[PDB]
RNA sequence: ACCAGGUUGAUUCUGCCUGACGUAGACGCUAUUCCCUAAGAUUAACCCAUGCAUGUUUUUGAUAUGGAAAAAUGGACUGCUCAGUAAUACUCACUUUAUUUAAUGUAUUAAAGUAUAACUGCGUUAAAGUGUAGCAUAAGACUAUACAGUAAGAGUGAGACCUAUCAGCUAGUUGUUAAGGUAAUGGCUUAACAAGGCAAUGACGGGUAACGGUAUUACUUUGUAAUAUUCCGGAGAAGGAGCCUGAGAGACGGCUACUAAGUCUAAGGAUUGCAGCAGGGGCGAAACUUGACCUAUGGAUUUUAUCUGAGGCAGUUAUGGGAAGUAAUAUAUUGUUUCAUAUUGUAAAAGUAUAUGAGGUGAUUAAUUGGAGGGCAAAUCAAGUGCCAGCAGCCGCGGUAAUACUUG
């Protein structure tokens, strides 16, 4: 269709096998996802990195060392996922592509305002998560979010609290 | 036929070649536009006109209900095979009915011989739902 | 009406061809304007943005010019002696560019050769003309001399 | 299709004019004037986008009608007046001259003048000849015609318009070891100092030392030397670093 | 970067059918929000009731303090559709000393007499339109070229679907000389002469349910397939032909004739082209308001107040893609939507956002669709019927104990 009306993911090749099914609800259940659906987004992003991951390595161009790759390791320090590494170094831009392909998908499914919440003192469950951001409660540094999925930055990570003016604080 | 400078000789050999592929040949003569039993679209509409039944191949026994129609924007007569159970107590002649296919590419499918369009609707009420008995037949 | 366009020919090979859009205005064409000679009439036309041409239906008096002594001066128009792709012309008298004609001599003022000399105690003289008439408007051309003449009068009516 | 076309569209617009490519559907076809389509702008985008005076159309029609506008010292009201390459543009107010040439990267810039600048101008010769009753002539790149010139001005060089008197004043010539400013082709605003010229080429040298060639009808050359400078040079001095050294710059250089 | 079931008493192969997965249209059942994005292309390039889409301007000033006419300027752009064309159309690289250009820029040159309107006044016909007077009476009309700049015409070469049950084809056809005509090259047209021109590297024929590229989607190990849909280019206004004005029309919201369809009449005559926006009819399996407006982007020779169904702003529809709901902590506590109101906002009205009000419920205002022998995740659970009624893409179940039909 147009570029405003295609559909981003299919369905699965195989639609039922035991073997996949047992896996995959074990990741539904621990972080706390609505739909089948939505676990689909998340983990098609994490395969196109490493589809462009796999070409970095294969360059004989004496420039792409230096710029698309430096390119690739910025983006993911920014959301954090990466932890930190020197761009100047030449060797550690080579250990940098080769500690992306020991990721997973719950390197990317941890940075979300809904977990990021519970794993600090704010929530007693993931599920209290949820409920929670929907009514407007929590905000970062300035603004009020209200969508869970919310990809949490590096540097704004320390500061997440309660919404001053809230009936969740005692005003 | 293999060399560098042969690709005039490459092409027009592989032409010949691929005009035996069964699916192709069809293609090729347009045999779609020329002997389609219900022209090209996914359903039709008829008026019946006969209320009769067969019977079912070896080594199954039955006797499967069908209708003898005929179409509109052709003109033609065909049958058609009501599929379900009990549904033919709401058909009376003299009346309008929607008809779909098998699924089974223009071919018959089941132990039912002869016969490739079952009918969907009748007096534009869905017989699946009238099946169910959520709507009453005016 | 009269068109100059390309698209009703033959191909190359000689198959037939086929067109696909009506006539255009661009490429417009007109009939043919056969100067004669009597009294003297011209028409105006109109062109393509503005740019006047003329047309002369019927010629009279046209100019010519010496070519020895290096002067122009006006003389009539009698007759007409020969046309090159057409011989039919020579007896309805039409005028068009390379037609040799035939004048008088009567304002000219001839130095002494051997060949002009028998002409000139009669009335005429030779002359070709060098314009377009039917979208000049006017005539203009060169007296014969020498082997030029010589040319010519082989290919005349004797 | 019998005859010419009056409405442009905004997706075929020039990417040099800066413009959004959103809400809009048409955009405005500027008029026939001495410039080439590429080097001209319409006047009506400049005091709203680069320049800023004006909100909608009615306030544009406010400053033209006032009279104030000066393009190469005359008044102009008209919002369709394409403003070309390298004339100047001046309010009666306020005392604001300005001079329009490229940026670096290939977009439409306005940089504050002097006085002392704002009376001259500068172009190029194409063609020269004698026209009749044995008079000499030799024309520019916009169009204007001059009489009586020096001999010594060739088919290349350029020349310095008072704009005022309309008379040649100063010339500079066509050789070798000069200062360019290039205007077309791929690289645009490019300041650099000739080494080879060629028939249809010149082979030249950037202030960071680089190499480029490119065509002779692209270039002008705005000085003899580099001690001359006729005109005052952009911020960047067009001098346009590559993607390594963009790529450098952020991250730091790889130590080795 | 992935395979499974089916030929035999059992085994190994070749070979095909079927399951699992995409992209455009139609259909059945069920639906609470918000923002973005789409809607008579496929059959009929079939016929149309009604309303509306092209006029501006002191240039003069209607027995008339601001409007009659006449002059001037644009109606050839914009918008709608894909019938025809297999290449002449389109794309790319070159040429035009072989050509034309109103409005633009810089320069060169030159400088008394003569109509018709509006007005006043006599009329005509069913209608549509038109006539005779007042020596009637106004403004107007009787310079030429260069070089840039936009716009267009004309050439050369290369690329592009199926068919041999289409193997020979062409006679203004190929060339020479000459003329006419065009703004211009050229058998573009006409005289005279000559016999040339193209083909298994596919000529000449036949078919297309064939408008060409492109932005953009899929699937990939050197690349294939779709591309009516965004943008550029070409062709047509019921079917054919011809022409006026003009810088530019072989123009159709301009004129003339013939063919196919009509409509008004007082019977002598007069008249119409919705593949422009709404809307109706027919056709079909198949597609929306006979709605408001110059706010923003533009066009009309200076466009700050004139016009603008171009173009915006709203209503109807499961056309698709997003951000989300229908609970959480241990009966109870707290508190999301279905309700209203301020401000912001709008051409004027919505709507979104920020704040504020009440009432008390998750058996509620707040979940459906398909399946349960194998492929293929999930019952030899119960009650009826007995090769019947029926189910099954393929293999296959139904003969009084059916996990394979009907209900729960
Ligand atoms: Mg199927
Ligand atoms: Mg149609
Ligand atoms: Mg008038
Ligand atoms: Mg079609
Ligand atoms: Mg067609
Ligand atoms: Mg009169
Ligand atoms: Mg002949
Ligand atoms: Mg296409
Ligand atoms: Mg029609
Ligand atoms: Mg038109
Ligand atoms: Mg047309
Ligand atoms: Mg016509
Ligand atoms: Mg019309
Ligand atoms: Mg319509
Ligand atoms: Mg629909
Ligand atoms: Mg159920
Ligand atoms: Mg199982
Ligand atoms: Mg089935
Ligand atoms: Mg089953």
């Amino acid at each position: 269709a147009n570029q405003f009306s295609k559909r981003l993911v299919h369905k699965p090749r195989n639609p039922f096998e035991k073997d996949r099914l047992i896996k995959e609800m074990q990741i539904v259940g621990k972080f706390g996802l609505k739909n089948k659906h939505e676990l689909r987004l998340v983990e098609k992003n994490f395969s196109n990195d490493k589809k462009e991951a796999r070409l970095l390595l294969t360059s004989n161009k004496v420039e792409d060392i230096s710029i698309n790759s430096r390119n690739l390791l910025d983006k993911l320090c920014t959301a954090g996922i990466l932890n930190g590494i020197d761009l100047t170094s030449k060797e550690e831009i080579l250990n940098g592509l080769n500690s992306i392909l020991d990721l997973t998908i719950d390197s990317y499914l941890e940075r979300t305002l809904q977990y990021k919440v519970y794993s600090s003192g704010l929530a007693k469950s993931v599920h209290h998560s949820r409920w929670l951001i929907t009514k407007g409660q929590i905000s970062i540094q300035g603004v009020v979010i209200k969508r869970p999925n919310y990809v949490v930055k590096a540097e704004e990570e320390a500061f997440i609290e309660l919404t001053p003016y809230s009936w969740s604080n005692n005003t | 036929m293999n060399g560098l400078f042969a690709a005039n000789d490459l092409i027009k050999s592989r032409k010949v070649k691929r005009r035996s592929d069964p699916y192709y040949r069809k293609k090729i003569l347009g045999t779609k536009y020329k002997h389609s039993k219900i022209g090209n679209g996914p359903q039709a509409k008829g008026i019946v006109l006969e209320k009769t039944g067969v019977e079912a191949k070896q080594p199954n026994s039955a006797v499967r209900k069908i209708v003898k129609i005929q179409l509109i924007k052709t003109g033609k007569k065909i049958s058609a095979f009501v599929p379900h159970d009990g549904s033919l107590n709401y058909i009376e002649l003299n009346d309008e009915v929607v008809v779909e296919g098998f699924g089974k590419k223009g071919h018959s499918c089941g132990d039912i011989p002869g016969i490739s369009y079952k009918v969907v609707k009748v007096q534009n009420v869905s017989l699946l739902a009238l099946f169910k008995g959520k709507k009453e037949k005016p | 009406g009269i068109n100059h366009r390309g698209e009703h020919k033959r191909k190359k090979s000689g198959g037939k061809s086929v067109l696909h859009r009506k006539k255009r205005n661009n490429r417009r064409g007109s009939q043919m304007a056969a100067t004669k000679v009597g009294s003297t009439k011209v028409v105006e036309k109109r062109a393509r943005g503005g740019n006047k041409k003329y047309k002369a239906l019927r010629l009279n008096e046209g100019e010519f010019l010496y070519k020895s002594g290096n002067i122009i001066n006006s003389s009539k128009i009698i007759e007409v002696m020969y046309h090159p792709t057409n011989n039919d012309y020579v007896r309805t008298n039409t005028i068009t560019k390379s037609s040799v004609v035939k004048i008088s001599s009567e304002g000219i003022k001839i130095q002494d050769e051997e060949d002009l000399k028998e002409m000139y105690e009669k009335g005429y003289l030779y002359a070709v003309i060098n314009s377009r008439p039917g979208q000049v408007g006017k005539a203009e051309g060169e007296i014969l001399q020498g082997s030029k003449l010589e040319f010519y009068t082989n290919l005349f009516k004797k | 299709t019998g005859g010419p076309r009056k409405h442009l569209n905004r997706k075929v617009a020039p990417t040099s004019w800066k413009l959004d490519k959103s809400i809009g559907t048409y955009a405005i076809r500027p008029h026939s004037g001495p410039h080439k389509k590429d080097l001209c702008i319409p006047l009506a985008y400049v005091l709203e986008k680069f320049l800023e005076y004006a909100n909608n159309r009615k306030e544009i029609q406010i400053i033209l009608k006032s009279k104030n506008i000066k393009i190469n010292g005359k008044i102009i009201e008209k919002r369709k007046y394409p403003v070309g390459f390298g004339d100047v543009l001046s309010i009666i107010k306020t005392d604001e001259h300005y001079r329009v040439f490229y940026g670096v990267d290939k977009n439409f810039t306005f940089i504050k003048i002097d006085k002392e600048e704002a009376n001259f101008k500068l172009a190029k010769v194409t063609n020269k000849k004698v026209m009749y009753e044995n008079v000499p002539y030799i024309f520019t790149n916009d169009g204007a015609c001059f009489k009586y010139c020096d001999p010594a001005i060739n088919i290349n060089d350029t020349v310095k318009i008072d704009l005022e008197t309309r008379l040649v004043v100063d010339y500079v010539s066509f050789k070798e070891g000069d200062v360019v400013f290039v205007m077309r082709g791929e690289d645009t605003g490019r300041v650099g100092i000739i080494k080879k010229i060629q028939n249809t080429t010149v082979i030249c040298e950037d202030l960071s030392n680089k190499e480029f060639e490119t065509s002779i009808d692209s270039m002008i050359v705005i000085g003899d030397n580099e001690e001359s400078l006729l005109i005052s040079l952009p911020e960047e001095k067009g001098i346009r670093l590559t993607a390594l050294e963009e790529s450098n710059l952020k991250f730091g250089e790889i130590v080795e």
